[PDB]
């Protein structure tokens, strides 16, 4: 990442703080509803609306994101161990990683209106693709 | 292809849609988040910076036909390749863009409904829109199968 | 749309084509090269090392059934909706195989020709048989839109 | 790439040879044909069959692969000027490096039968998506 898209996200996401785990659980009920293909990969889920399976993964996806932007200059070392459980355990199609990025947008968008301003946009958009990148390596 | 509850939730929420604004922000930050759309926009001028971008009044002025599309796909959803035929010929064989971009806007316009309504876009109401934005991408990429 | 050139150039390609052996290798070396296309093979048995995936009987004859899905479309060019509607219910409803994954086949198999015919395998041949794989994979994605 | 990817390469690479340029030549007259959206990137260009513009642009192409075979282990930075042009300079849509890439993988289908094994189609998919990283990283 270049220093102003690094400084834009580091910015953003300091304004969602606390509510990283609640974002990251409507971010999967939205991938859920708008790409039914997804809901393949959680059988063993509960996947109905406030369900606590879903909260719960919503945290540990947010929880993987705050230690990516702590370690922005050192990702793939960062996240080595979540290539390996996406890539070689799940099978993870590398397009469902474009589907959950574009989620997140949406649910970023919604809930931080004065944030959420084009040239932050742009950022967060090249924070997740990088992210992705690191997620599908093992391919 | 859009149960009668969802025609329902697009059709109430379009009808509060500042049609003179969303566009212009929609193709804004098209021109913003990918840079490479930028080429086939250069004859409208300062591009140089995002603040430029969407203060630029031939990209507002575009954002609007852009929307006006958009409606016309709305009121005719059971025959999107009818209204969408001549732009799909202008796309493909004049201006010889990539049909993956006409995906990209179409995701680019779900987060601007987003940012403009909050809670309102809950994620049944996005799930119904993804459906259209998806039609209208696939309806403009018809004159390339 | 093909123009009638094409369609014959396509055709008379196609006739000299070994079914029991293009299939099982187009379908070994997407298994190969995409490798999280296996998730949906789990039960076709070792797929561990590229020579267990092509010496695996249940991806040849599988192969020769894909392969025959393709001469069928090829056989109707007009309607490849119509020739690929039940696939399409069942790649969709029952195997949920996101469509991105038809091309990539679709793209596998132009490389598999190009490999069995070489310098028979002109630019003009592929710039058909390019058109063809994205009919084929548009009219399997169609249970979706 | 993986020790078992960066042998594959340099041993299918080698076979090539002097023959790079014609490759190269063919792959772009291929993706011309294939798909005619990339056409617009060359105005300035000859694009008929068995074009000198072409031959000589095929030979350039085939020089920066070559040089990325023997820099596999430095490849951003060896590729680090190609990125500036391609991406600021002339604003190449980046699923046309997939299309340049496919078109790459066909002609060496074509012209090395017994060296187009699955092993080794694999391991060119893989080197193919390095360099195309690469060039749309200013993105
Ligand atoms: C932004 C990208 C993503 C991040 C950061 C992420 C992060 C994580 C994390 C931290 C875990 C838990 C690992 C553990 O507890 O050992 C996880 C599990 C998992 N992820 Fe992802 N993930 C992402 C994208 C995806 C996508 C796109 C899918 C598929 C649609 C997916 C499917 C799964 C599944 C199935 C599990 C295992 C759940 C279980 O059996 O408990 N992930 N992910
Ligand atoms: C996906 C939804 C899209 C819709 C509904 C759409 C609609 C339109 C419409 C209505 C016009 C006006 C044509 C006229 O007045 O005769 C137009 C022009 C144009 N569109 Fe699109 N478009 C879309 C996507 C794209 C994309 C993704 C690009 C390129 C990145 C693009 C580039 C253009 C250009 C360059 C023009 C001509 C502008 C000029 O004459 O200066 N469009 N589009
Ligand atoms: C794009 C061209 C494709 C064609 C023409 C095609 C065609 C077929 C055909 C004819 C069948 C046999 C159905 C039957 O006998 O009832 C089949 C089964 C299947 N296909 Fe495809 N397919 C294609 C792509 C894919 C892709 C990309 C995937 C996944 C990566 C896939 C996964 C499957 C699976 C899992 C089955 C069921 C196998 C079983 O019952 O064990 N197909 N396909
Ligand atoms: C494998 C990926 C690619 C490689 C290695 C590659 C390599 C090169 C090289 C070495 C040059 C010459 C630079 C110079 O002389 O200073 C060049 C020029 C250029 N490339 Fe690429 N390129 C690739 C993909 C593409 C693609 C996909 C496009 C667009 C479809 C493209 C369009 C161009 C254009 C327009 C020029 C300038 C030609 C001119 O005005 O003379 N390249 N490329």
């Amino acid at each position: 990442l270049s220093p102003a898209d690094k400084t834009n996200v580091k910015a953003a996401w300091g304004k969602v703080g606390a509510h990283a785990g609640e974002y990251g659980a409507e971010a999967l009920e939205r991938m859920f509803l708008s790409f039914p293909t997804t809901k393949t990969y959680f059988p063993h889920f509960d996947l109905s609306h406030g369900s606590a399976q879903v909260k719960g993964h919503g945290k540990k996806v947010a929880d993987a994101l705050t230690n990516a932007v702590a370690h922005v200059d050192d990702m793939p070392n960062a996240l080595s161990a979540l290539s390996d459980l996406h890539a070689h355990k799940l099978r993870v199609d590398p397009v469902n990683f474009k589907l959950l990025s574009h989620c997140l947008l949406v649910t970023l968008a919604a809930h931080l209106p004065a944030e959420f301003t084009p040239a932050v946009h742009a950022s967060l958009d090249k924070f997740l693709a990088s992210v992705s990148t690191v997620l599908t390596s093992k391919y | 292809h859009l149960t009668p509850e969802e025609k329902s939730a697009v059709t109430a929420l379009w009808g509060k849609v500042n049609v003179d604004e969303v566009g212009g922000e929609a193709l804004g930050r098209l021109l913003v988040v990918y840079p490479w759309t930028q080429r086939f926009f250069e004859s409208f001028g300062d591009l140089s910076t995002p603040d430029a971008v969407m203060g630029n009044p031939k990209v507002k002025a575009h954002g609007k036909k852009v929307l006006g599309a958009f409606s016309d796909g709305l009121a005719h959803l059971d025959n999107l390749k009818g209204t969408f035929a001549t732009l799909s010929e202008l796309h493909c064989d004049k201006l010889h863009v990539d049909p993956e971009n006409f995906r990209l806007l179409g995701n680019v316009l779900v987060c601007v409904l987003a940012h403009h309504f909050g809670k309102e876009f809950t994620p049944p109401v996005q799930a119904a829109y993804q459906k259209v934005v998806a039609g209208v991408a696939n309806a403009l990429a018809h004159k390339y199968h």
